[PDB]
């Protein structure tokens, strides 16, 4: 599950 | 509303509380607010309300796709009754952000910095209402999404540099939208390398803070990177 | 109640997805809502109502001692203020518990089983109570803990082999009570070391799935022996 | 901090 900020 | 009595400052003052406290629940209603006072939010209180939100939003994701993983596994309708509730609740959250966007951060927002990291969490909400949308409602919140990401992107690569935290995160989530939402799987690959390399070439202006800010993110560029190809 | 007009079976099932999500509040909103109905509880459901309110106040407790030394590194009325709010909550959580107990949980348990699960319980909620209390509300408070868990002791060592989870969950609790509560170590160590022997050489009887549940209590009783010795 | 069920 892909990286996010 | 229901913090409409607290001082700003003790509002700003119990979210990072709360923040230590992991109730980010009480962190979000605390910014929330903070915002509704009606003066503009400085860095530190945009990544408070970012911080708050994002970790409310993350758990109920979190938990719409397990109990999706099991209404799918189990094709009564509890697991579906119970995950619309969440599902329900999730978009209430989203609702309350882009309200709050709309009452009044980005038409308030005139400076390159605001105005992205508004832009970009506008992106981010209606990224997470499209997660859990169906029909035309979906292709509608997804175009909408794009927009905003767009809108966003022109402002950053126009008024700040390529090492800017505001503008590498945008990217990165941007990247993701495009890949697991558009599923434009070769605009979310180009979108993070050509980030990635933009922000090497300029690190060199950094100092040793901003140096572990921008190649923290980079290094979030790579690993999806890494998933993808 | 608010869940009053859903199925008990409903209730079950998701207080179960809850608990899959983590959704620790939902599944004790759920738990409340079948203990509602006015049924005895069966020993999963027992298990269900258990880890949704022990989870809930393990939050609240986590974060009161976070605030707490936030508070007391600090000697503005911010930090004992919100300290003193998720204190409410906690406090207000331990009352719904020990209503439910009241109405009508410990009165219907007739069988070991049941009464002694419950008693634990009226325990632990005191406990959790105790923590937070001052002056002559708290010893009356740790009195009650001490009542219940007593009682509770008195039951199961009449009517259940030394194996029983429920008497060694009892017995962990009670012993934890002794050591941080009452200030007791003596009293603590004795009990703890007393149920690991006692259940050590009943082990022989149990099948293979009971070996693990009762081994894995036992594991705790030498982790907190460690700890204090 | 010590184990409790
Ligand atoms: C001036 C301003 O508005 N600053 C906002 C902060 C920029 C730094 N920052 C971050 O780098 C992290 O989150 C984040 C980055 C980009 C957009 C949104 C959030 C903090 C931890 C991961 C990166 C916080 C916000
Ligand atoms: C028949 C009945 O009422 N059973 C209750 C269950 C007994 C097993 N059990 C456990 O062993 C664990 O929790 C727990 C033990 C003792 C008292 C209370 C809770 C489950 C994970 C840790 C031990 C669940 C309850
Ligand atoms: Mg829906
Ligand atoms: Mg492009
Ligand atoms: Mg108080
Ligand atoms: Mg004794």
């Amino acid at each position: 599950f892909p990286a996010t900020v | 509303g229901a913090m409409g009595s607290m001082e700003r400052a003790s509002l700003i003052q119990k979210a990072k509380l709360a923040e230590q406290a992991e109730r980010y629940e009480d962190m979000a209603a605390f910014m929330k607010g903070a915002v509704e006072k009606g003066e503009e939010l400085s860095c530190e209180e945009r990544n408070l309300l970012s911080v708050a939100y994002k970790n409310v939003v993350g758990g109920q994701r979190a938990a719409w796709r397990v109990l999706s993983s099991i209404e799918q596994k189990s094709n009564g309708p509890e697991v579906r009754e119970y995950r619309e509730k969440v599902e329900t609740e999730l978009q209430g959250v989203c609702d309350t952000v882009l309200g709050l966007l709309d009452s009044h951060l980005i038409k308030e927002a005139g400076d390159a910095e605001s105005r992205v990291f508004y832009l970009k969490m506008k992106g981010d909400y209606y990224r997470y209402l499209a997660e859990v949308a169906t029909g035309d409602d979906k292709k509608r919140i997804i175009d909408s999404a794009r927009s905003a990401y767009q809108e966003a992107m022109d402002i950053s690569k126009k008024e700040m540099p390529p090492t800017n935290p505001i503008r590498l995160g945008l990217a990165l989530n941007f990247s993701v939208f495009h890949y697991e939402i558009a599923n434009s799987p070769e605009e979310a690959i180009s979108l993070a390398k050509t980030t990635f390399d933009e922000a090497m070439a300029d690190l060199h202006t950094l100092s040793e803070d901003s140096y572990k800010d921008s190649t923290l993110i980079m290094q979030l560029l790579r690993d999806n990177l890494t998933l993808w190809t």
